[PDB]
């Protein structure tokens, strides 16, 4: 039971919580902002750029707020888990 | 009508669309912005829009103004430069006539070329 608590509920989630605030961190590894999903979704959000191209003659990284909501949104993930759930009608 | 002429070039020109009146002939969503899916309000029409030829006019007015504005969205710039094509455009100076007809149209499609042209090279080069 240990290591499934600590393999398969904490760890999971502690990677997506360093996952999502160090993606801020990189330069541009592939041109296409792209995200893996759970279900084999792959979605590009962001606009299609243009190809730098010369027609005629900045990234989005995060403020406090974001910052506490995601370490809020970590714990609570945990603690909504069927293995810790207490108190609810749930 | 003045500023609603100016409404109307505005659209067909750089595809925004400002009525806080709700008075223009179509209208967006938002009542994300990706299903950018426009309505007919066909009570404020100049035309029963029932055959097939005032069908076409609204048609490509919708389709010349959606272009513009995915160009505008794409591009990261809310307004086109006048001096981006060859063909270019005035106001509707004298609406009387234009109102009649054999006018409507030619600006109309004049402005439709205009549209194809920067919309296919926007999608062949850039």
């Amino acid at each position: 039971m240990e290591s499934y608590y600590l393999n398969c509920i904490i760890e999971e989630n502690f990677k997506e919580m360093t996952r999502k605030l160090q993606r801020t961190e990189n330069k541009s590894q592939n041109q296409f902002d792209l995200i893996r999903l759970n279900n084999g979704t792959i979605e590009l959000n962001g606009i299609l750029t243009p190809k730098a191209e010369v027609l005629t003659k900045i990234e989005k990284t995060l403020n406090i707020d974001e910052l506490e909501s995601v370490h809020n949104t970590f714990l609570t993930n945990i603690l909504s888990h069927k293995l810790f759930a207490t108190n609810t009608s749930e | 009508s003045q500023d609603y002429c100016t409404m109307l070039y505005e659209w067909l020109t750089q595809g925004i669309l400002n009525d806080p009146y709700q008075e223009f002939m179509t209208y967006d969503d938002l009542e994300r912005a990706w299903d950018t899916q426009y309505f007919i309000r066909k009570d404020v029409l100049l035309r029963d829009c029932d055959s097939e030829e005032d069908k076409n006019l609204l048609f490509k007015m919708l389709r010349t103004g959606i272009l513009l504005k995915v160009v505008r969205a794409s591009l990261q710039i809310p307004t086109i430069p006048s001096n981006s094509s060859d063909i270019t455009i005035q106001e509707i100076n004298d609406f009387a006539d234009l109102m009649e007809g054999s006018n409507l149209e030619l600006y109309v499609d004049k402005c439709y070329s205009r549209a194809n042209e920067i919309f296919l090279k926007l999608f062949f080069q850039g």
